[PDB]
């Protein structure tokens, strides 16, 4: 089946499968227990930023998440991609909700993917910018709820017309062209993420996360991977 | 002026 | 048909459906009767460079098309594209031989455009750079005798293991992402497109020419397009 | 003297010296007579911005101020840069104020060069972005009554400690490293440069006026040059 | 007196004073005696490329220097910049020869740093790219033997008018404006730096060197820095 | 509400 | 020597 | 074809 890998912010502590007793980020490599986590001190209704940098010389995946004037949780996991994933792969967006819920909305996001091979200099590079989403977004792929528009926001998951997040919500949103992750031949192969998100929880005690993910070109989303399966893994194996 | 749950 | 805004590198004079008596460059818009050409000394055999550059605040669509330690031959257009193409289209690359040949290589090609919608420096782009294709180039869409791989570069029409370009021969190569390259709230609108190509001939007798163009996202070569169509356009009105 | 090309954002109207009947855009080549401007709908209060493009295929200089959610002004101008400004020349935000007074503050700036010479896609590029100005900011040159530091932004002109804009007032802000803006083998040269400003004016009746200018390395405030002048010429011929 | 941080590739073994026995890529802080190196098949006469990067979230700077189509070189160091280099600095290239000697050119430099504060998404950047150095760079700061023009190469070190390698010289090349490297209050800080060297040695027994360098703003060639001290070090200490 | 002189 | 056609 | 000293 799919091969992920993803950088999650996890906002509700599922302690039955891993879990830390707290919000927190966490790096996934082919499943839903992070190879590693941070604790995050999410903010309940206000915009954030996240960070998730890679480079082949180091083989060190790092993310970096804050929010204005407050400390920033950071986490790191060495790892060569090489071995995870295959030469062409998609990126992007996934989220989700469950008995608890939670507003899954972004405001902005952008990816570079830079491979410089053998030979003088020569360097491909991908970059794309997204600071308003249309509604006919025709270079994203949208994938159970997602959907775009509502006043240039990328909402992941299931919101109702008065604005309050739906449980059992799942979507995700990939960039529609391939990336080439690595080469078996490149000097150096990076790629640097950003996107700001906002989540927002009525009932307060939110679910389920919002996780940046990379995985086959051919990835959907699993069925049953509601919660705190973040519509990324099929069972927490 | 929202909410942080801590 | 299919709506097409192209810059052709014209290596045939075809008089005969209003080429110019030499080989030229010049500016189409949805027709193969360029609205506007450029005498061009086209130099058998040695690498040149296309600048394809436009923005929505002119309106004018200029190229420059020069050859190391030469002089360049510069074209532009007064045209305002939101009454030509969708605001969705897909840009390439189009080749074509026919009775006589040549080689059309392609040994780069990057593309940037920038939309600026009026929720100010809410700024949408996309880039990317290809410096080397590799033979299983999944982020491009190729058609008709179109080929990656062969070492490094794009080879737009046929070409023989000896290394000989063949006669009556289409290619083109899309980039798979569509692109936005045009909105209605948009304050600035801008692109810029930059390839080297390698047309030779070993009989001094080339023929038919290499193009950038935009179209539709759905856009596939037109019937019998070989030859003097460049494989953009189905006659010759 | 002094070398300037600048496009200038006018407050007020001297129309005693060629300035139009109300606030407008306009492209000055060495003299404060503009060589051709654009009525512009000034916004009192509110933050706007500026994108100033020029490429050396087109040799047009083209300007767009536009404020969310409201018409914009353009304005160009055909001409031939080589032949104004020396190769080497600094850039820079120039503004000021007179008998009538108002805030020229800037929230931020930024300013890309690229210049192609014909040993072909060897590209030469610089590129600096401002979107914080902090009170010590070494990569730029104050002169005048230009501050920076007043959290984030750049006072161009005087403000008073409870934020109120003083009149007879002059300050600029050039960028440290000199700019290679054309170069007689280069195939294309082309800049643009962005800015967001907040011209604000208690009472309203603002004046005099925001600009983005092109010098000579050494180029200095010329006296008087307060007032209608933008600190940019030493008279009004 | 000065404050150094470089990125040195040592052609020539210097073992009284920590060097390894054989040709070396190496990590300097405030010491010739590098805090780490790695072993370099350096290859007399061909054009290579070095690459370093370094971003806040990691703190490791790491460099990769490498040889078409052979294998590379890398080196990697855990280090805080923001307690060893002052907010503002100034980026570079040094090179020298002694009693043995080598030709010390470069053919591209580009640098790119950025960053992010803590206010939504903020990002400061600064991006130069030289693909061509002209005669008069007013751009750069050459200090000691240091030239610009040969067409179009930066040769760091004397070079006789046949094109052979004086021994005993000493030349740095400084980007004219001041980098913003750190801010006590960034969510990430990052720079990355190419450039492609040529090292060519006739007398066979190549010295001493190249080095990408990062020093306070008014750094200076000090004395007797020739041979083994790169023209980085007074001293071996 | 900020906006005009003339 | 590869240049030319006309 | 100059020269790896190694
Ligand atoms: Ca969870
Ligand atoms: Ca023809
Ligand atoms: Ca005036
Ligand atoms: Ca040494
Ligand atoms: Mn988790
Ligand atoms: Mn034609
Ligand atoms: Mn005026
Ligand atoms: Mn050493």
């Amino acid at each position: 089946a799919d091969t992920i890998v993803a950088v999650e912010l996890d906002t509700y502590p599922n302690t039955d499968i891993g879990d830390p007793s707290y919000p927190h980020i966490g790096i996934d490599i082919k499943s839903v227990r992070s190879k590693k986590t941070a604790k995050w001190n999410m903010q309940n209704g206000k915009v954030g930023t996240a960070h998730i940098i890679y480079n082949s010389v180091d083989k060190r995946l790092s993310a970096v998440v804050s929010y204005p004037n407050a400390d920033s949780a950071t986490v790191s996991y060495d790892v060569d991609l090489d071995n995870v994933l295959p030469e062409w792969v998609r990126v992007g967006l996934s989220a989700s909700t469950g008995l608890y819920k939670e507003t899954n909305t972004i405001l902005s996001w952008s990816f570079t993917s830079k491979l410089k091979s053998n030979s003088t200099h020569e360097t491909n590079a991908l970059h794309f910018m997204f600071n308003q989403f249309s509604k006919d977004q025709k270079d994203l792929i949208l994938q159970g709820d997602a959907t775009t528009g509502t006043d240039g926001n990328l909402e992941l998951t299931r919101v109702s017309s008065n604005g309050s997040p739906q449980g059992s919500s799942v979507g995700r949103a990939l960039f529609y062209a391939p990336v080439h992750i690595w080469e078996s031949s490149a000097v150096v192969a990076s790629f640097e993420a950003t996107f700001t998100f906002l989540i927002k929880s009525p009932d307060s005690h939110p679910a389920d996360g919002i996780a940046f993910f990379i995985s086959n070109i051919d990835s959907s989303i699993p069925s049953g991977s509601t919660g705190r399966l973040l519509g990324l893994f099929p069972d927490a194996n | 002026m929202y909410w942080y749950p801590y």
